[PDB]
């Protein structure tokens, strides 16, 4: 007998991922921090999606012009964060780029496809303690830009803890 | 099956409950099934890990 | 300017296939400290050199050589063009540094003849300046190769003494991005190799190491 | 072991392909069916390196050893079209039809060196009224003669 | 008010942008040299173009070539017309698909023709020469792509007057191709672009219009050839440059995939244009190298083109 | 909505309009080609092409005319590329009724790297697949074949991407044009108008049809 | 020069 | 002929699929159409 | 002929060592090896 | 073949190798594969697009007094691959792209419904219906575009009783998967043919 | 910090920030079909 290893006919590219022992990976917990959704965690997800925006990009690491990490800081001292950003209309993110944040035309190029796509800013876990993985799914406003899967429901800011909890921020 | 069963809340979702420890340890059968030998009876609602 | 893209092959590993082929890794390059505050010659790449460095005579030395000369204290300009020097350094003679290799070749009654004054003795001393100190720098050294003992540079002689912004135009050749270098073009090398050599770990405007051999973490997992 | 970006870690110094060059010159000056491969080589130089005024007057020092005329010339036309100037030690050095380049520059023969400061002062001299054409197509004859 | 100050600023940052793009290729004053073509190529490159287009011209067939006159010393056929169009299409696939390990993708067509002169007589009448323009015009068109600096054939078609002919009378049961028709009835010339000259050194002042002799000899022997109406739809067919070029190109075969050919014709037809036709690795990687170099001229252009409209606005403001 | 001089021209059964303005001696024209495939959300959140267009800024004083690739994204503008041409707005310079505008000429510097920036969000680019014979079945497309695209530069990224304070200057040069916000917003809701004025009609035709 | 070559060829043209 | 019989399976080849570019057999340098006039 | 991805033709086996014959080879089998058909127009030949 | 004369004997020697043994081999056939009832298949020589053409009478009901003809015509045009990004890229999938015009009763893009399908694995997937010429609606609707032409949305996003609708128009007009699968045998050695006047044709260019 | 020259929390960021192009690009989407 000659057993035919078992194949499929239609395959995700997902499952065409590398791992070392051929295996599924470690989902470490995120840290003790990312329990209560609070002012120094708000805008963790909205500080690594405008890091990824201006480091290289691609096989051949072309480096992004354009530094989007200089507004991060009046960002959130005027107190909106990323999900809060996707949450604004056409109208008021003309007054927020021109008033405050004064962004160029080509640094609001750079930065209107992760405003066009409405990348949910849920920290997703992975092998190390320390994330710097945002999910880049689009999101959809039944679930409040959340894109609806793998548990990221209209409130979930990092995967494997509570809610928003808007009543205290 | 190889199931395992732990003293406190690990929910699939958040950590987040209205349980005590002793609550828990009496809803998910850990203290059932550490008092319980083979042959009995164990449900399938309580969660099992690895 | 515009940020034009290089055209040399080199790239990041995907992520689908496996690490193989070890007899040759690229890892990224960071060393203690930064030297491009430095001099050019005090930097990471001429450290070998360190000891064919000319000691350095500074300002007040010049200023002192300037008011009180000496009659074997030679004060040469290395300075090599002719419409980048606007005035004279007091007891100087001028011995450009493209010609330095052929000048202390020549005897001294063919130096008095090829340049108008004389040779300087093998003990005398010598003092050599250029607009930054970097043309005076391998004058020394040239100087140096030949049995002179006492050989001295004033780093910054021209840009310090008369308060000049000039530079000795190095051009420090580096490929144009049109330019695709040697390991794309060739068959040098295995395919396995080839393609473990042009692999890199980041970006490409740091520095790497490569190595040679490599065995595996038995001992982690 | 240490690799540079590869914009300057795979550049050689221009004295560096032009004392090859000039090697491979005093090789066709001594053999001139060596004249092919140094075709081949600078059919490889000019894809990798830079082609600068130093690797193009060593490479018309190489046609002209190897007996070409008119392709020496017409690059020498091409650099005085491409306001390059004629590079003056490769001027002396093809005036000079003896000592390979290398014990030149370590300077194993004493003598002679007023005759190298000679020519490139008179490379200079004619550079500064004249093309790169007519300094090379002086050189030419001087080292045809 | 504000046009003026708008239209000066842009004025003043295309200026500031073409001084800082000089000088970054001036090496000590003189400017940056073009790569140089290979043996026999004259380049010509139109003014505000995409492309650029080399001719060569072997004389008395292959044997005439850079790779089989070289020997060891100190111990007739047809003429070939090469032609090497370069447009400017380079990109990477390795951005939209991570999973291909391809740094650079550049593609380049090549057109050989063959000519025959009236001083061979060893087999003039023996078989009709179907490569003659007043036969056939059987001319090649080998797509080539530039994979990471190695060069690799896309297709090798055979295009002939007769499939010209084909599909503008009969490529449908009774009539020719509906779209092939009608792209021939919107046929505009392109306004005259003029042309700079980056020759091989060595045949770059022997003759200058010579690439313009040999195109109005072919287009004169085929015009009043054995097929005449259908050279206009045949100069269509060869015409490199555009998108109307490209799909009557592929109403032909358009050569077998070379991939599922045998090993024996690949290495063997790798032999024939690198080796015996001329169109070699060092051509290859030349084009590679002036596609970098002329869109780098094409930007310095268009950094007077902004700097002169710019300035004709704020002088009319 | 509607810009302040702006004239609208669509005829049904061509997924086109075209917007034409005029001050002075100036001519500002300003050509589309819808999507038939999938166009993106006007909230756009949640195949999905994005909504891009062509506009021709033509002044005789200088003697140049300016296309200017944009692309219209969240009722915003972006401009991809800026071209120059010679002479006025000559009919043939626009690509209507599927013939093309000059062929063969340099289109230009990359003005923004958004293109870089989609990446990163892993948003699905116009090149489907590496194949480029693999797209080409669906020839005179625009949008399911890049390879033959105006737009997209036949596939081509340029070696020099503009620097940012340059091209600031040139995206606020156009804008005093009319190439500003508020007409990508307008051309942003007409394509969303068209792409069911155009699907409606088909549907009905085939209703009939069978 | 540069400049001169563009308007000879036609680059930078002149009023319509 | 069938698989057993086959020169495949004389050696370790597979009977069916992508074939082993860097198995000796494959990379062993074939040139039939001058093998009639060095073996004939 | 030409080859498709994934169709292979069989063939029969000479029935000789297999294809190199791991208990040796003869004079006159290893000739054939010798004078190999390599392309003659590029092809040195010497002996001595 | 004297190599003093000839030095291209690696290619002229290889390719007269191919003319035999793809003549040699007895798994092509020599007749054309037999096409359904009907169809008449045309090939011109030096392209590589072949059509198909039939006449066909649909069911008329007894109210209406006249059936009309219709004009069936299928347009198969060949599927390119590039190998240069062989063996980066992966291998490309073999299918049978075609086109299926219908025409009431004189050419292809007047007048005509025009629907693309495709044959992969076994079984047709039908693409888009594009239209050609003045259509009534419910008004007339005009496609006088015959490269950029709205060809509709794609069957997957469409509306259901547009699918069964246009499921029962093509089952009608017998487009199913045996006859694509005829498309898939006759592409092949229409493909086939060229090859073999592919091969002939390079001997004589090579050669002079 | 006298023989290694840095500390392990420091390590860790430094072994975490010389390996970010192959930890995570994209997403891989997409379908691969059978093909054989
Ligand atoms: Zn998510």
């Amino acid at each position: 007998k000659v057993s035919k290893v078992p194949t499929r006919s239609v395959i995700p590219a997902d499952a065409l991922r590398y791992h070392p022992r051929y295996s599924v990976p470690r989902k470490m917990v995120l840290s003790n921090t990312f329990n209560v959704v609070g002012e120094n965690n708000r805008y963790t997800s909205l500080k690594l999606i405008l890091e990824k925006l201006s480091g290289h990009v691609g096989r051949r690491q072309y480096k992004m012009l354009c530094n989007l990490e200089k507004h991060y800081d009046k960002l959130k001292d005027e107190g909106i964060d990323w999900h809060e950003l996707k949450w604004l209309s056409r109208e008021e993110l003309i007054v927020l780029f021109d008033k405050v944040l004064h962004l160029t035309r080509t640094e609001r190029a750079a930065l209107l496809p992760a405003i066009e796509a409405k990348v949910c800013g849920v920290l997703r876990q992975t092998d190390s303690r320390h994330s710097t993985v945002v999910c880049m799914n689009r999101g959809n406003a039944n679930h409040g830009w959340r894109c609806g899967r793998n548990g990221h429901t209209n409130d979930v800011y990092f995967e494997g803890k509570a809610k928003a909890n808007t009543a205290a921020l | 099956v190889s199931g395992r069963v732990y003293r406190r809340f690990y929910g699939d979702r958040n950590r987040v409950s209205a349980h005590s420890t002793m609550r828990w340890q009496h809803i998910g059968g850990w203290k059932l099934l550490k008092r319980i030998r083979r042959g009995s009876l164990f449900p399938h609602n309580v969660p099992l890990y690895a | 300017q515009a940020d034009r893209r290089t055209r040399h092959h080199m790239m990041v590993d995907g992520q689908i296939n496996p690490r193989e082929w070890f007899n040759w890794h690229p890892k990224e390059y960071q060393p203690w400290y930064f030297d491009r505050h430095k001099f050019l010659y005090e930097q990471r790449q001429y450290a070998q050199f360190h000891h064919l460095l000319c000691h350095q005579v500074y300002l007040k030395d010049m200023l002192h050589l300037m008011r009180y000369p000496e009659p074997y204290t030679h004060i040469i300009d290395c300075r090599t063009s002719t419409q980048k020097m606007h005035r004279w350094v007091p007891h100087s003679l001028w011995l450009p540094r493209d010609e330095v290799e052929y000048a202390l070749q020549l005897s001294a009654d063919e130096f008095l003849d090829m340049y108008g004054f004389r040779k300087p003795d093998k003990s005398d001393d010598v003092i050599l300046l250029s607009h930054n100190g970097i043309y005076s720098e391998q004058a020394g050294w040239e100087w140096k190769k030949q049995f002179f003992q006492h050989v001295y540079n004033y780093r910054g002689g021209t840009n310090e003494l008369f308060g000049e912004s000039y530079s000795d135009m190095n051009v420090s050749d580096v490929l144009s991005p049109w330019k695709g270098p040697f390991p794309q073009s060739g068959v040098f090398v295995d395919k396995w190799s080839k393609r473990k050599v042009l692999t890199r770990t980041g970006p490409f405007d740091r520095q790497y190491e490569m190595q040679d051999f490599a065995l595996p973490d038995l001992e982690l997992e | 072991s240490l690799q540079n970006p590869p914009e300057e870690q795979f550049a050689l110094p221009s004295v560096l392909l032009r004392t090859l060059l000039c090697m491979a010159a005093y090789h066709c000056t001594l053999d001139a069916d060596y004249f092919t491969t140094c075709q081949m080589l600078f059919g490889r130089m000019e894809q990798q390196q830079q082609t600068t005024p130093e690797v193009l007057s060593a490479w018309v020092y190489c046609c002209t050893a190897s007996g070409r005329v008119d392709e020496a010339l017409t690059y020498a036309k091409y650099m005085a079209d491409c306001s390059a100037p004629f590079d003056v030690t490769v001027f002396s050095l093809m005036q000079h039809p003896s000592l390979n380049p290398i014990e030149v520059e370590d300077g194993s023969v004493p003598h002679s060196a007023k005759g190298l400061l000679l020519q490139r002062r008179l490379g200079n001299r004619l550079h500064t009224a004249y093309r790169s054409d007519a300094v090379a197509a002086h050189g030419m004859f001087v080292y045809y003669a | 008010v504000s046009l003026r100050t708008i239209a000066e600023s842009l004025g003043a940052a295309a200026a500031a942008e073409l001084r800082a793009e000089v000088e970054r290729d001036t090496r000590d004053g003189v400017a940056a040299i073009p790569p140089l073509p290979p043996l026999g190529w004259r380049v010509r490159h139109p003014s505000g173009s995409n492309y650029f287009v080399m001719t060569r011209t072997l004389k008395n067939g292959v044997q005439s070539a850079e790779l089989n006159n070289r020997r060891y010393r100190s111990v007739s056929r047809a003429d070939v017309h090469l032609t090497v169009f370069a447009p400017f299409r380079v990109y990477d696939p390795s951005l939209h698909d991570p999973t291909v390990d391809i740094c650079e993708w550049s593609s380049f067509d090549l057109v050989v023709q063959k000519t025959v002169p009236d001083n061979m007589v060893a087999n003039k009448l023996l078989q009709p020469l179907s490569c003659t323009p007043q036969d056939g015009a059987l001319s090649m068109y080998v797509c080539l792509a530039s994979v990471n600096s190695e060069m690799r054939i896309r297709s090798i078609q055979l295009l002939s007057m007769k499939e010209a002919q084909a599909l503008v009378e009969h490529a449908c049961f009774g009539n020719g191709e509906p779209l092939f028709l009608e792209l021939l009835r919107r046929r505009g010339r392109r306004r005259p672009l003029v042309e700079r000259r980056f020759d091989d050194p060595r045949l770059r002042y022997e003759e200058v219009a010579q690439p313009q002799q040999v195109a109005d000899e072919a287009a004169v022997a085929c015009s009043s050839s054995c097929y005449g109406p259908y050279y206009p739809a045949f100069e269509m067919l060869m015409d490199s440059c555009g998108s109307a070029g490209e799909y009557s190109r592929a109403l032909c075969y358009g050569g077998p995939y070379v991939s599922e050919l045998s090993r024996e014709l690949c290495d063997a037809l790798l032999d024939y244009i690198k080796g015996d036709l001329g169109v070699s690795d060092q051509l290859c990687e030349y084009v590679c190298q002036m596609q970098f170099f002329l869109e780098q001229e094409e930007y310095m252009t268009w950094l007077g083109q902004v700097q002169h409209v710019a300035n004709a606005v704020s002088r009319t403001a | 909505h509607l810009p302040f001089n702006f004239d609208v021209c669509y005829e049904l059964g061509s997924r086109e309009f075209t917007l034409f303005s005029s001050v002075g001696s100036t001519s500002v024209l300003v050509f589309c080609n819808v999507s038939s495939r999938r166009l993106r959300s006007v909230k756009g959140g949640q195949d999905r092409s994005p909504v891009v267009f062509s506009a021709f800024v033509s002044m005789p004083t200088s003697g140049l005319t300016i296309e200017a690739l944009c692309c219209s994204s969240l009722g915003l503008l972006v401009v991809d590329g800026v071209s120059f041409h010679q002479g006025p707005l000559t009919e043939s310079m626009i690509p209507q009724d599927a013939h093309p505008g000059p062929e063969g000429h340099y289109q230009g510097p990359l003005l923004n790297q958004r293109s870089l920036a989609e990446m990163v969000v892993n948003t699905r680019g116009c090149i489907t697949s590496v194949d480029p014979f693999r797209q080409q079945e669906s020839f005179f497309d625009g949008h399911v074949n890049p390879w033959n695209a105006r737009s997209l530069r036949f596939g081509h990224v340029p070696v020099h991407t503009a620097k940012p304070g340059f091209s600031d200057a040139l995206c606020h040069f156009l804008e005093v044009f009319g190439v500003n916000d508020e007409l990508a917003f307008f051309v942003e809701d007409f394509a969303h108008l068209v792409h069911r004025e155009e699907e409606t009609a088909w549907t009905n035709v085939l209703k009939t049809m069978m | 020069d540069k400049i001169e070559k563009w308007k000879a060829e036609g680059l930078l043209p002149e009023d319509y | 002929i069938a698989y057993e019989d086959s020169f495949e399976y004389e050696e370790y080849i597979p009977a069916g699929g992508s074939p082993l570019a860097h198995h000796w057999t494959e990379m062993t340098p074939s040139f039939s159409y001058l093998e009639d006039e060095f073996f004939g | 002929a030409r080859r498709k991805w994934g169709q292979k033709t069989w063939s029969p086996t000479a029935t000789n060592g297999g294809a190199a014959p791991a208990n040796g080879v003869s004079a006159q089998e290893a000739l054939q090896i010798a004078y190999r058909p390599m392309p003659p127009s590029q092809t040195v030949e010497y002996e001595e | 073949l004297p190599p003093s004369d000839f030095p291209e004997n690696a290619l002229l020697k290889c390719i007269e190798k191919e003319i035999e043994d793809e003549a040699l081999r007895l798994d092509k056939e020599e007749c054309p594969p037999p096409p359904p009832t009907g169809w008449e298949m045309y090939h011109a020589p030096g392209t590589s697009v072949f059509y198909g053409r039939r006449w066909w009478l649909p069911a008329t009901a007894s109210a209406e007094t006249r059936a009309t003809p219709e004009r069936h015509t299928i347009r198969v045009q060949l599927t390119k691959r590039d190998p240069s990004l062989d063996p980066e890229c992966d291998v490309r999938g073999e299918h049978f792209p075609f086109s299926f015009f219908v025409q009431r009763a004189l050419g292809l893009y007047d007048q005509s419904i025009e629907v693309r399908a495709d044959f992969v694995d076994g079984e047709l997937l039908v693409d888009n219906v594009v239209f050609h010429g003045t259509f009534k609606t419910g008004e007339e609707v005009r496609y006088n575009n015959i490269f950029n032409g709205y060809p509709g949305p794609n069957l997957d996003e469409a509306e259901e009783e547009v699918l069964d609708g246009l499921q029962a128009w093509l089952a009608e007009r017998c487009v199913d998967d045996q006859f694509g699968e005829f498309v898939g045998q006759y592409s092949v050695w229409v493909e086939q043919q060229e090859y073999e006047m592919w091969l002939k044709r390079l001997r004589d260019f090579v050669a002079a | 910090m006298t023989v290694h020259g840095t500390s392990l929390p420091s390590t860790y960021r430094m072994h975490k920030d010389i390996n970010k192009a192959q930890r995570n690009d994209r997403k891989l989407s997409g379908n691969r079909f059978k093909v054989l």
